[PDB]
């Protein structure tokens, strides 16, 4: 709200799927001359589909260029890992067309 | 501890002190005088000495340390937070006549000397939490005379007397210490 | 496939019995509160006087 | 032209001033809006409303009550309540820190920066008056704001206006049965405070109107609205013939010249009747005799005391409803002719008999039912001393070894107030046990 | 008004705040993003006691987070609601304070102290009305025992007149994470009971034992402890927060429950707890409710209720509910235990009424007592103390910062001297 030059800022963030125990990961990497805390941002947890729910997440829940509630935010995914690819081809499932980052 | 310290500084020997009473009831003599002697060193042990129970160290320390209290003069002021914890694990020693043996050298103590009391103001939690159980605690014979004052055990009416003379030197802070202390404590 | 999914991620940072209570039980509504059962009722310059007598023992609670 | 002015402190005496301005508000046909409605009309004559109204010009009406508290909490939900637009939204003095049980803190540290406030709001309050009968002050005393703002507004009261009469309505804590554990502390303070200041003081302890409820209502789960509902219907009984029509009238101040013997004996006790339900109270006659018979049952006393442990010094009774004065008369007769009831041999007569025409009003969705005929009793007697024991015993319990007194001590009280408090309650016993002996 | 901000330190009172933070915003309907997405209304009317506001509309928690290692804080940042903490408030160090007293309280503490005591005055004269302050800390740990005890110190030497509140983890010496843990203990409480003006110790041997037998669940987690001290600690504050019949905030609890200036130790419980197996069953009653309120089993602590006598008692319900019940049932527990009650003390119970009920329950019960029991706490501790200290073992570490044996010997003197005149009044008759 107060900033001149900016009215709404975009963070950036990975996320990594352990295939070991189905848990999840997300942490946004540092900026330069951001002015941001900028580190972890979810521990390596499961991550629960709603809050206080017991209905977890799953390798076949996440796709590239959807939405996914994290703790009522919504994240956007975007861009996806080469190696995600060949495991989904591997495992059959299907991919939609990646796009680039507003 | 498992032996006394005032017993394995007797057996030491390096007392001054000796009995070899020829008096009245009792008196002892020394081959150091006072004024000679450093306190630093024996004070803490006199003061050590009251807690024992068996013959003759009790007279000896008392009689002892009475009256270096009553003769040492201004040195008494420099040796007094060393005197802390003998004062009060010997009170705490929960015995009738080594509570009123105490009571008496404390007075005595802060009596002795002048510009004390301050000093011991800061103090008054390691000493008076052992007099507050027993302020209650007092006889009610009723109306016949009482023939014992003679000598002094009446716990309640010394420990009261003691708190009377104890604010009468400590100064201002002294009377809300106690009473924060001791509850049922009333203004003199 | 029944106890060997479990690592040290999963089974610390998972609740066990302390998270939703059961239902039955959530039957509260936090907004309505006393003064509000009564006093914030409505109030009427008439009352109604109907009172019903039913055929039925009382259920007791 | 005849009017009072009800001051309200504490939590529970804001929870029973709520309880008695609704009673109020029905009974005199005020939309909780506060305007007599255009059509709709349910209350004959003029000026009915002026004891406890004032008009506003065009419309609606305002009370003559005053609100006062330390903790917002109370005070905000009755502004967010339905009768938001009834109150003068400045007479509801509310203030930040409670005192928190301490009667020390309500009598010296924050009493004291509300007290100008609250009496600048009396002297408002006063001026628009102009016939003004006296003050009614409610407050529970097992609560330090309560106990102490009480006792600084009493005190500012009587120097104040001087012969003004006050009647306290204090709810005393129960014998066994308590919320707090330092209630006694403050209730033997408030009550050495206001002992010498209040012309008439009123008893309503819990345990009594608890009994009564499971008794007679046949509630086994009842809360505190129940209660206060009694008490307002008590106070309507009380004041319904200084602005009602009746065969014989009773003012405010015709208590001053008939219940007090002396200037210390000013505490009464309570009890009304009948207390029965709409599914119960239709197979009856409610008659005059069985009413008045019940009205004196010792275990229908609105306060937990036994009246057959001592005598009686006076009893004032209002009927309201169709009585008879010679109904009246035969059952007073029987009254005095029981054998378990028995007066004071310096006392040949000691019945003071009011009668009202209009029988009591019934609040939706309350308890009570409609009955024609109902009598609300006030007694002074000798038995009363057992509560003052009974309380000065425990005091005693905690002030033997100075529990409790620190946390007094420390809010600027000196320490010599609780043996000021307990000789004056050791004088008061002294008093009844001398008055109550024969010549 | 009369609002309380929140101090924690050291890892254990960080994961405290961890659940106690999300506990509160449930409660309150407050999303992870700040943003109030609740029902009741009441949900917002008191929200100025622990949240400000921002611009934007949302709120943000007024929470003082202090560490000597950062990885504890980095951790709780990327946990659920983790946002919410404003990165301004975080003060950590770079060294770590070894679970050493002396290093926590003496070099490193006071040399860091100065950022945080700025905030939290900082935050402290923000606020229109301040009531108190509230402290979550485990004593087993040298940060802890020794940064927050100092911070206590300094905060009542600016603020004599206002609440001050700790939740203090004792270390039980069944189950021992750590060899030290006496030293930083006693002398934690030596500081601890001459500035705290109120204390509620916590035993996570308790804590499991509750679990194991209570509850009947397989794997109990640090989760579910920290959500048990969570609710714990809501039950406290909440009828500050919501009407009530007989609305009774710290200060009101404070008069009723402490005699003597120095007895201001107590123990706490929650009801119900029941098994998911038997949640459905059980029918919520107010007599329930207190056999499990006075159960010794169900108490948080370690120490045994039914071996001392209970100076005072208090009781905070929620949900609506008759005040006769009540009443009645608390003086039928009086009757029927009178010898575990001291009898100076007639009618020593306190009881509160709070209308809105926790989430989810249809009727809930906080207790906290105050009583004789806790002497035998003390009692361990310093006997494990004591039997360390003889041997002067793992004292070099402590004496070559800046302090001497005579301090030790001090606390342990007054840490006994609590300890007799703490059992002083439970053998004291009219
Ligand atoms: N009859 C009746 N008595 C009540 C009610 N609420 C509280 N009380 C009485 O009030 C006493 C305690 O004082 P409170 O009125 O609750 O509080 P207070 O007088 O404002 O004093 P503080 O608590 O410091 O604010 C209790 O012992 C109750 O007996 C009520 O709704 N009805
Ligand atoms: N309730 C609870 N206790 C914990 C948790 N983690 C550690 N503890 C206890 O804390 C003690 C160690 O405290 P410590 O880390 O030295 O405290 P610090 O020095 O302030 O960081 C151990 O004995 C554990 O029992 C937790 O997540 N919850
Ligand atoms: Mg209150």
């Amino acid at each position: 709200v107060e900033n001149p030059y900016e009215n709404y800022r975009i963070r950036k963030c990975t996320l990594y799927y352990y295939l070991s125990d189905g848990t999840i990961h997300v942490n946004e990497p540092k900026i330069m001359n951001s002015g941001i805390e900028q580190g972890v941002f979810i521990k390596r947890q499961q991550i629960p589909k709603q809050l206080n729910s017991t209905d977890y997440y799953t390798w076949e829940d996440l796709n590239v260029g959807i939405n996914i509630n994290l703790f009522e935010r919504v994240f956007r995914i975007v861009d996806c890992d080469s190696f995600t690819k060949e495991f989904f081809v591997y495992m059959g499932k299907k991919m939609n067309s990646p796009e680039r980052v507003p | 501890v498992e032996i006394n310290l005032f017993k394995k500084y007797y057996d030491r020997g390096d007392l001054p002190i000796a009995v070899n009473f020829h008096g009245a009831h009792r008196k002892i003599s020394w081959k150091l005088e006072p004024e000679l002697l450093d306190y630093h060193l024996y004070l803490p042990i006199f003061f050590e000495g009251l807690r024992e129970t068996e013959e003759p160290y009790k007279f000896l320390a008392d009689q002892g340390c009475e009256e270096l209290l009553a003769r040492g003069g201004a040195k008494i002021f420099a040796v007094l937070p060393q005197l802390i914890i003998p004062i009060k694990k010997a009170l705490s020693t929960k015995s009738h006549p080594i509570m009123c043996t105490t009571l008496k050298k404390i007075q005595k103590l802060v009596t002795s000397s002048d510009m004390i009391g301050e000093a011991l103001v800061p103090y008054y939690r390691q000493i008076l939490p052992v007099m507050n159980m027993f302020k209650n605690k007092r006889l009610n014979i009723g109306d016949h005379i009482d023939y014992s004052q003679r000598k002094n055990e009446n716990l309640s009416d010394l420990i009261q007397e003691t708190l009377e003379i104890l604010e009468k030197y400590g100064g201002e802070d002294a009377y809300i210490n106690i009473k924060y202390m001791i509850p049922t404590y009333e203004s003199c | 496939s029944k106890k060997t999914i479990l690592s040290g991620f999963m089974k610390n940072n998972s609740i066990v019995g302390f998270k939703e209570c059961l239902d039955s039980q959530l039957q509260l509504k936090d907004s309505k509160s006393e003064y509000n059962d009564k006093f914030q009722s409505k109030n009427r310059i008439h009352r109604d006087t109907s009172i019903f007598h039913i055929r039925n023992k009382s259920q007791i609670i | 032209m005849r009017e009072v002015i009800s001051i309200h402190v504490g939590q529970g005496g804001i929870q029973v001033g709520n309880a008695c301005w609704e009673l109020f508000c029905l009974e005199h046909g005020i939309q909780p809006d506060g305007q007599m409605p255009s059509d709709k009309t349910i209350g004959g004559g003029d000026d009915a409303f002026n004891t406890f109204f004032s008009e506003t010009g065009a419309g609606k009406h305002v009370p003559r009550a005053v609100f006062l508290d330390l903790e917002p909490t109370v005070i905000d939900e009755v502004r967010t309540g339905t009768y938001r637009q009834l109150f003068h939204p400045e007479q509801l003095i509310s203030g930040k820190e409670d005192a928190a049980n301490n009667f020390a803190r309500g009598h010296y540290t924050i009493g004291k920066e509300i007290v100008d406030l609250c009496l600048d709001r009396i002297r408002k309050l006063a001026d628009n008056c102009t016939g003004l009968q006296g003050f009614l002050v409610f407050n529970s005393v097992g609560g330090g704001t309560g106990s102490g703002l009480g006792s600084l507004l009493l005190e500012r009261l009587s120097v104040d206006y001087g012969k003004k009469s006050k009647l306290g309505f204090t709810i005393y804590p129960s014998p066994q049965v308590s919320t707090a554990v330092v209630e006694p502390y403050n209730s033997i303070l408030s009550t050495h405070s206001l002992l010498e200041h209040t012309d008439v003081a009123v008893m309503l302890d819990n345990e009594a109107i608890y009994d009564i409820c499971r008794r007679n209502l046949d509630i086994e789960r009842p809360t505190y609205t129940n209660l206060n509902r009694l008490i307002a219907q008590v106070i309507s009984s009380l004041t319904a013939s200084l602005r009602f029509d009746g065969a014989l009238n009773v003012d405010i101040t015709e208590f001053q010249t008939n219940l007090v013997p002396y200037p210390r004996i000013h505490f009464m006790l309570s009890s009304y009747a009948p207390i029965i339900s709409a599914e119960k109270a239709y197979h009856e006659q409610l008659s005059v005799a069985e009413i008045t018979n019940s009205a004196f049952e010792p275990a229908n006393m609105m306060a937990k005391c036994d009246p057959r442990h001592g005598k009686y010094m006076a009893c004032s009774m209002m009927y309201r409803g169709d009585v008879v004065p010679k109904d009246v008369n035969a059952s007073i007769a029987t009254i005095k002719t029981k054998r378990t009831i028995q007066f004071v041999d310096w006392c040949p007569t000691g019945f003071k008999v009011g009668i009202n025409y209009q029988p009591p009003t019934v609040v939706p969705g309350g308890d009570l039912a409609k009955v024609m005929r109902a009598v609300c009793m006030i007694s002074n007697s000798t038995a009363i001393a057992e509560v003052f024991s009974r309380l000065d015993h425990k005091f005693d319990l905690m002030y033997a070894k100075r529990a409790f007194v620190h946390w007094y001590v420390g809010e600027g009280m000196e320490e010599g107030e609780f043996s000021e408090a307990r000789e004056d309650l050791a004088a008061l016993e002294k008093d009844y046990e001398e008055v109550g002996i024969e010549t | 008004m009369r609002e309380i901000v929140h101090i924690q330190g050291g890892q254990c009172g960080n994961q405290i705040g961890a659940k106690f933070w999300e506990v509160i915003s449930d409660e309150h309907g407050i999303d992870p993003t700040g943003t109030y997405h609740g029902d009741s209304d009441l949900q917002l009317e008191r929200i100025n006691v622990y949240y400000n506001e921002a611009t934007g509309g949302r709120y943000v928690p007024r929470a003082i987070l202090m560490d000597l290692e950062p990885g504890t804080m980095d951790s709780v940042r990327a946990g659920p609601f983790g946002q919410l903490f404003r990165p301004d408030n975080f003060v950590f160090g770079q060294t770590g304070a070894g679970n050493n007293w002396a290093k926590g309280h003496y070099t490193e503490g006071a040399e860091l102290i100065d950022s945080v005591l700025d905030v939290v005055r900082k935050e402290a004269e923000g606020c229109d009305c301040l009531q108190g302050f509230q402290i979550t800390h485990s004593l087993g740990g040298g940060t802890g025992s020794g940064m927050g005890t100092l911070l206590i110190s300094k905060v009542r030497e600016e603020y004599p007149d206002r609440i001050m509140e700790t939740f203090s983890v004792v270390p039980s010496p069944k189950v021992s994470d750590t060899v030290v843990e006496p030293y930083n203990a006693t002398l934690s409480v030596h500081q601890l009971v001459e500035n705290a003006d109120e204390c509620m110790v916590i035993d996570n041997e308790a804590l499991y034992d509750i679990c194991f037998r209570t509850l009947k669940l397989t794997t109990p987690t640090y989760g579910d402890l920290n959500h048990l001290v969570s609710a714990a600690m809501s039950g406290v504050t909440c009828c500050l927060r919501f009407p009530g019949q007989l609305n009774s905030d710290l200060r009101k609890l404070a008069v009723n429950l402490i005699p003597f200036p120095r007895l201001h130790f107590f123990m706490i419980g929650f009801a119900p707890l029941t098994s998911r197996g038997s949640q459905q069953y059980r029918a919520l009653t107010v007599p329930e409710l207190t056999q499990q309120m006075f159960d010794a089993k169900n108490m948080m602590c370690a120490a045994d209720p039914r071996h001392g006598r209970y100076l005072t008692a208090s009781a905070l319900f929620r949900g609506r509910m008759s005040t006769k019940e009540v009443d009645e049932q608390m003086l039928n527990v009086q009757n029927k235990n009178s010898s575990y009650f001291v009898e100076w003390i007639p009618n020593n119970i306190k009881s509160s009424i709070c209308d809105i009920p926790p989430k989810g329950l249809k009727m809930a019960v906080t207790f906290v007592g105050n009583s004789t029991a806790i002497q035998e706490m003390f009692k361990r501790v310093a006997e494990q103390f004591t039997a360390m200290f003889r041997r002067k073992a793992f004292l070099h570490w402590y004496t070559g910062e800046g302090m001497d044996e005579m301090e030790f010997t001090e606390a342990e003197s007054n840490m006994n001297d609590l300890v007799s005149e703490y059992q002083q009044y439970q053998d004291a008759t009219a």
